[PDB]
């Protein structure tokens, strides 16, 4: 089978600047009929992949001229100049010269912006929830940049790791920030044996963590 | 113009089979190939095969031999793919695609767990000046759910956090940030829709 390898895996780029994506194949994509069936696709979040380029360079109808494809043999390149906000997504290369047909692993385009500290909101377990015998403490870490962030839970001043689950959003299409939700799930009995619950957000925007807490007796 | 309409999402027991459809319209069905593609976790793409529509001949990816069976119904402009002996590894989004256009995809979940309706709990600030509200959607199966805030009037200031697994079931949340002026002077409501269980839950968040 012919393997397609894309570099880089994630391409952070400023808007208006030029982005270049590499696609290298283990074998030559030149088919015996003289053609090279290499294609480029874009998949925006929540949508199906859409065709950008086919036969190495030919732009699909309705594709702006800032997308340009080039290459031959085993080396191919997709160039975007300059990047617009609607170009956010994952770019794949694809060969149709062999059986089986294969895709690249994908290149995630990322829009660069100024650093932003997260907005941290902590939520005690809803009273509706305690009837089930469990308690989930929710912490939202919204609209921060860059995407690398760390959350730490504390119960009565001591770090808690059991029962913590985290979910990260993709890059926001409007302000280019990232958000994160952290949930500490305990039993109702354990939740009521403790007073203070703390959500600590460690981000590169400060050497000190952002601390949001509440006291169960309040 | 060209359009491929795929069948709805599927929840199938392990070891059973399933057949998904791909209805084409807006062109001559016998003129263009219909490929089938598998996407893992919304990223890794794998080409399964295509079918010669007129002659019914099929070209397969050898890795999917014995796993997928591609057919067409020339009369109804529909392509079919049948997946046999399903395992949890077959859980993915399956696309049918012309060289020109792709289908919206068919989500397949392979699990013995049955459809589970979600528990919904409000997230209101405890006892500046933007206020962040939320709704926790916990313990549902399978994907997916949709959390709509104020009938969609609030969309820009919403964060939809992707679902994670928790004790074999899915858990997701959704936040909305509004001016402290808006709430609780005016009503803020999250609407959780879980089509797999035919469930709609509306929560009016209270201070």
């Amino acid at each position: 089978d012919v393997l397609l390898t894309q570099t880089p895996l994630s391409l952070p780029v400023n808007l208006g600047d030029q982005a270049s994506i590499s696609c290298r194949s283990s074998q030559t994509i030149l088919h015996s009929d003289g053609y090279t069936y290499l294609e480029w696709y874009l998949q925006r979040p929540g949508q199906s992949p859409k065709l950008l380029i086919y036969r190495v360079y030919k732009r699909f109808s309705g594709i702006p001229d800032r997308f340009r494809g080039s290459g031959s043999g085993m080396d191919f390149t997709l160039t975007i100049s300059g990047v617009e906000a609607e170009d956010l997504g994952i770019y794949y290369c694809f060969q149709g010269s062999y059986v089986p047909r294969t895709f690249g692993g994908g290149t995630k385009l990322e829009i660069k912006r100024a650093d932003a500290a997260p907005t941290v909101s902590i939520f005690p377990p809803s009273s509706e929830q305690l009837t089930s015998g469990g308690a989930s403490v929710v912490c939202f870490l919204n609209n921060f940049y860059p995407k690398d962030i760390n959350v730490k839970w504390k119960i009565d001043g001591s770090e808690r790791q059991n029962g913590v689950l985290n979910s990260w959003t993709d890059q926001d299409s409007k302000d280019s920030t990232y958000s994160m939700s952290s949930t500490l799930t305990l039993t109702k009995d354990e939740y009521e044996r403790h007073n203070s619950y703390t959500c600590e957000a460690t981000h590169k925007t400060s050497t000190s963590p952002i601390v949001k807490s509440f006291n169960r007796n309040e | 113009e060209v359009q491929l309409q795929q069948s709805g999402p599927e929840l199938i027991k392990p070891g059973a089979s399933v057949k998904m459809s791909c209805e084409a319209s807006g062109y001559i069905f016998t003129e263009y190939y219909i490929h089938w593609v598998k996407q893992i976790q919304g990223r890794s793409l794998e080409w399964i095969g295509y079918v010669h529509p007129k002659t019914g001949d099929v070209i397969y990816n050898q890795n999917f031999r014995g796993k997928a069976t591609l057919t067409v119904n020339r009369s109804s402009n529909t392509a079919y793919m049948e997946l046999h002996s399903l395992t949890s590894e077959d859980s993915a989004v399956y696309y049918c695609a012309r060289w020109d256009s792709w289908g919206q995809g068919t989500t397949l979940t392979v699990s013995s767990a049955k459809t589970t309706p979600p528990s919904v709990y409000p997230l209101a600030p405890g006892c500046g000046s933007s206020v962040t509200l939320g709704c926790l959607v916990k313990g549902y199966f399978p994907e997916s759910v949709t959390v709509t805030w104020n009938s969609g009037s609030l969309s820009s200031s919403v964060h939809t956090f992707p679902a994670l697994l928790q004790s074999g079931l899915y858990t997701m949340s959704s936040s909305v940030t509004v001016p402290s002026s808006t709430w609780p002077s005016q009503t803020v409501t999250c609407s959780v829709a879980h089509p797999a269980s035919s469930t709609t839950v509306d929560k009016k968040l209270e201070p």
